[PDB]
């Protein structure tokens, strides 16, 4: 929650078809700022999320 | 005629899905619907019904 600032969610969407099988989820953090630690940084907020 | 025996017996219509673009309550099971497709030799043709 103290990252993630939103995320934009379409189904429909995939990446190498479409139909309503599979979707994509783009997410928007909070600025670099109120993401200090690495631990804080994408390269990492994506490792817990994977 | 034949000339219209053939366009109606050689052709490649499209049915919709049964997945349905806007569905319904919930539903599972979503596939493709599949009608007449155009002809492939010599004999298909042939069998056309005059």
């Amino acid at each position: 929650k103290n990252n993630v600032e939103s995320v934009f969610a379409v189904n429909g969407f995939g990446f190498a078809g479409r139909g309503q099988n599979t979707g994509i989820a783009f997410v928007s953090l909070k600025d670099w700022a109120d993401r200090p630690g690495e631990e804080n940084k994408v390269e990492a907020i994506t490792m817990r999320a994977t | 005629d034949v000339i219209t025996a053939i366009k109606a017996q050689n052709a490649q219509v499209a049915a919709g899905q049964l997945g349905g673009t806007p569905p319904v309550k919930g539903q599972q099971l979503n596939a493709s619907i599949i009608a007449q497709t155009r002809l492939t030799s010599t004999e298909e043709f042939g069998k056309i019904l005059l």
